[PDB]
RNA sequence: AAGGGCACCACCAGGAGUGGAGCCUGCGGCUUAAUUUGACCAACACGGGAAACCUCACCCGGCCCGGACACGGACAGGAUUGACAGAUUGAUAGCUCUUUCUCGAUUCCGUGGGUGGUGGUGCAUGGCCGUUCUUAGUUGGUGGAGCGAUUUGUCUGGUUAAUUCCGAUAACGAACGAGACUCUGGCAUGCUAACUAGUUACGCGACCCCCGAGCGGUCGGCGUCCCCCAACUUCUUAGAGGGACAAGUGGCGUUCAGCCACCCGAGAUUGAGCAAUAACAGGUCUGUGAUGCCCUUAGAUGUCCGGGGCUGCACGCGCGCUACACUGACUGGCUCAGCGUGUGCCUACCCUACGCCGGCAGGCGCGGGUAACCCGUUGAACCCCAUUCGUGAUGGGGAUCGGGGAUUGCAAUUAUUCCCCAUGAACGAGGAAUUCCCAGUAAGUGCGGGUCAUAAGCUUGCGUUGAUUAAGUCCCUGCCCUUUGUACACACCGCC
């Protein structure tokens, strides 16, 4: 809570610096093509984004 | 005693809840609101600041 | 250019924007007969078209809600003033919009209509508006612990192949 | 649970009365017994605190100590 | 391709190129009297092998091979 | 909870310049994306507008990771008697060139 | 001025891209401006392979998601100035354009 | 219980294997402060779960409220807010203490009421997914039988991948599923085109030649949209098309549905995606600002920070990698790919050409590329050609362990990774058992992507080399249908 150590731990990388852009989850994140999207969330919005199962 | 050492049931068809069973049972046959039906159911600020700081 | 972005990331970014815009509009205009959104993007400006059954409600008083929504999406997405637009359009044959029908079931079931009464009412409406077939499924728990699923189907229904993609509307 | 330590008591401020650390003598002669912060951001309003071996500004006018 | 595929491509392209050149510029009656030897020796000398490859599936290491399954 | 007065008036005057205001749900962002030159972070924007919402002056909607606070007619007059505005000055969404 | 322009067309669906390419070429031919036939870059295939299940249970069934990007280059060479000659883009949703100088 | 049918998640005939060894990893157990946790064909390289921090949910400690709002108190004569120096603490947490300043209605205390939770319940739920099942099954209308629920249609038989069709036929005509469909691969010297793909021809070149080749040979050398200063699309790419239908011939069959062979043909069965009625108290509340209820909520199960743990080992099991060698290992030379990635809102992190330094891991400056423009003609590996080794736990195998050098990161110890020099362990083809598999397949072999600040023994795809056996059956293992029995219908996990 004190400004010295409320956020002091560096998070410029690693699995904790990256969260899903939809639900802020930190597991199964897809960063390919800059998606930055949680995995189950991507399946939900797959057609909305434009991805289509062809084969 | 209904579980094994891990904690998985040895009888999934033997409902461990007294209120409900494996097969859903209609309350009052499906009558009343908030319930499945029956056959009977089937049938400007910036300019204001400008004048304020003008003088 | 280096300031520009690769085409693959550009099209991904557009799909993300469309999905978030549609999700936001769904959570916003759910009670206002939301149907869908269509966006036409040009490098000069972008147009947003909200398809909805009740434009009289999506539009605000003297257009208040449209100006309000186009402002809030401009602040969110960082668009310039003249590069963002917001139009509301009615949906013809609303009985053929699975999103709109699923919204009316939500309204009826929230009020407290019987599941059979509401589902058969919408079933007759969709067939009346003209469709080869339709199918509504309601699942969950009502007044009891054990959950049940009811299915109400009539007419023709396809499931397989490419034609399920552009013949059946699902919501 | 079952904390081996006991509950920690948070600080309670002394709730002292009005400042009254500068007076006037002989029908009015202003006299301050507290140092002044001269920094541009510190301003003239703040009064440097007095300690037994140092002086510390109310804001961060650093700390002037004598060795 | 690889070494063998480039070998077969070379020998097959030589046969096809000579046959086509012979067809375009001299009599095809005498094209037949060398084409018949070509087809009676190896049909692959003038017809490409249609088989290319098969896509891998997500159940095993290869297209048709599956991973080991264990019951106990 | 605690804000400097300059932060509170700056947040309110943006909420009255236009009836809407967005904020990414990130309490640790050093500054709000808008009005960052007022040196007030996204955290103070968050709690100030949840307190407006609890009092009913603002209606709140939440998309993926952003808030979409709106200004209500009830909250319009409350902002007038807080920021001392006469009954003529209106936000942009309420009136534009009319 | 003698100016040449390079109009590049990018889309996700081919029917719209072929339509906007067709009536742009027809517009150029109607304007007697010499034009190259639209050259097609190979389609960029954005392939993603996630898992169908949202948990760890299942038969390890993977879902394959495909996106296709189609890109076309159309070359215009007018002896006079060209921007004032052609001013209509005749675009449809889903496809974007970009204008570049042939020398740039 | 009987009868038919089908299937390399069944067998036959075989291939490669696993189970035997070392090691990586995941379970169980043991230990521990914690070794977080779900899952027991259809869990066990699974939660995209390759965790140093974060992740993190577990343990040991310590900050903060980020407890809205309403009411009542206190308060501009001060509600309250931060803090230098010392002690104090892991901490430069004013956390606490001495210490006085400063902050100025923003708070503080009490009473209600929020709020949050990777906390519980998947046996309260949604959604998604897995399986039965990707087998071939499923349901109306009219008509016939029935008092009726119901039945026939949906069947003895032939055929098919398929209730797929043909046929008998109280059924006739349909619908879903199957098929069809979309994508993909193979072919079009046919069309459209291309300095971000080129190919031929030609002009300068550079070398080999001169026995003379001379319109000689090689060039991934320079050029011909450097716009007047060549053409064309064969190769590359991608669009509209075409092309294949059991279509032609012979044979088998009720000579019908179809089956076998053969000619011409690129192809005479290319792989996928989608996928019915329903069931599984199947898995997920640890994907979500999906969610009911319960629990906690200021000494917090919230949130942040530090450290440890998730790796720990008498042992058992599962997916794997490397091997046991000469069909080989080492050394050198030669030489061929295609998927596909690449500079970021937050986000601080890109792919790499060239030169110089080092033996290497690497470092230092120049650039190119937001990309058919640069990496890149992706000079890949196996393989091929030569040399050494010579049946020896051997120059096989590289575990374990010592010393040293770098890179990534705030931090490398419980070794992150990589490199160098040393030790050289089991392992000499592996019991009972067991898995996968029919053509560019298995298998050998490397390469991208996902994970990623650092990272692959995993996975997802790609390409290279490239087979043995079989065109069958119900013996084993299952599953489906028909008949049959039933005191079951919450449906055998039944009833009793
Ligand atoms: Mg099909
Ligand atoms: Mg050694």
């Amino acid at each position: 809570g004190h400004q010295q150590l409320y956020w002091s731990h560096p998070r410029k990388f690693g699995q904790g610096s990256r969260s899903c852009r939809v639900c802020s989850n930190r597991h199964g994140l897809i960063r390919k093509y800059g998606l930055n999207m949680c995995r189950q969330c991507f399946r939900q919005y797959a057609k909305d984004i434009g991805f289509i199962k062809l084969d | 005693d209904g579980f094994d050492s891990r904690g998985k049931r040895e009888f999934d068809r033997h409902s461990g809840s007294d209120r409900s069973g494996l097969k859903h049972e209609d309350k009052r046959g499906g009558s009343g609101s908030h319930n499945w039906g029956t056959v009977k159911d089937e049938l400007t600020l910036d300019e204001w600041k400008a004048i304020q700081n003008k003088d | 250019m280096a300031v520009q972005i690769s085409k693959k990331r550009k099209f991904v970014a557009d799909g993300i924007f469309k999905a978030e815009l549609n999700e936001f509009l769904t959570r916003e205009l759910a009670e206002d007969g939301y149907s869908g959104v269509e966006v036409r993007v040009t490098p000069t400006r972008t147009e947003i078209i909200i398809l909805a059954t009740r434009t009289q409600n999506v539009l605000g008083e003297k257009g208040r809600r449209i100006r309000e929504l186009t402002a809030v999406v401009q602040k969110r997405f960082g668009f310039p003033e003249g590069s963002v637009e917001l139009y509301a359009e009615k949906v013809a044959t609303r009985g053929l919009c699975a999103i709109a029908q699923a919204e009316s079931l939500r309204y009826k079931l929230l009020g407290g209509l019987a599941v059979r009464r509401a589902c058969y009412g919408v079933l007759r409406f969709i067939m009346e508006s003209g469709a080869k077939g339709c199918e509504v499924v309601v699942s969950g728990k009502l007044r009891g612990q054990r959950a049940k699923s009811m299915k109400f189907v009539d007419g023709l229904m396809i499931h397989s192949g490419d034609p399920v993609n552009y013949y059946v509307d699902t919501a | 649970y079952t904390t081996p330590k006991k509950n920690k008591h948070k600080r309670k401020k002394v709730k002292l009365a009005v400042l009254k650390y500068y007076k006037v003598d002989e029908n009015g002669k202003i006299s301050r017994l507290r140092r002044e912060c001269p920094s541009d951001e510190c301003g003239a309003g703040v009064f440097m605190a007095s300690h037994f071996d140092r002086h510390y500004c109310g804001k961060c006018c650093l700390t002037y100590c004598f060795n | 391709g690889g070494h063998v595929a480039q070998i077969y491509a070379i020998r097959q392209s030589i046969s096809k190129a000579l046959v086509a050149y012979y067809q375009k510029y001299v009599d095809e009656a005498s094209k037949k009297e060398i084409k018949d030897i070509l087809i009676q020796y190896d049909r692959t000398l003038l017809v490409a092998d249609p088989r290319r490859c098969e896509s891998k599936k997500f159940g095993g290491p290869g297209a048709r091979a599956r991973y080991q399954k264990s019951y106990r | 909870m605690l804000m400097p007065k300059k932060n509170r008036i700056a947040i309110y005057e943006l909420l009255f310049k236009e009836g809407v205001m967005v904020a990414k749900k990130d309490v640790h962002m050093p500054k709000h994306p808008e009005l960052a030159d007022k040196n007030v972070p996204n955290l103070h924007v968050m709690k100030a507008m949840q307190s407006l919402k609890s009092r009913g002056y603002v209606k709140e909607q939440f998309a993926w990771r952003h808030f979409y606070w709106y200004l209500t007619n009830e909250g319009i007059q409350y902002l007038r008697d807080y920021l001392h505005l006469p009954p003529e000055i209106v936000p942009a969404t309420l009136r534009r060139s009319r | 001025a003698i100016h040449r322009i390079r109009i590049t067309l990018t889309s996700r669906n081919v029917k719209s891209l072929e339509k906007v390419c067709a009536d742009l070429i027809r517009g150029a031919k109607e304007k007697n401006l010499k034009v190259k036939g639209p050259v097609r870059m190979p389609t960029k295939t954005l392939r993603i392979t996630t898992r169908k299940t949202p948990c760890g249970e299942g038969s390890k069934t993977w879902d394959r998601f495909q996106m296709r990007i189609h890109k076309r280059l159309i070359d215009l060479h007018s002896p006079s100035e060209i921007v004032k000659q052609i001013t209509s883009i005749s675009i449809e949703p889903g496809v974007e354009v970009e204008v570049t100088i042939a020398d740039a």
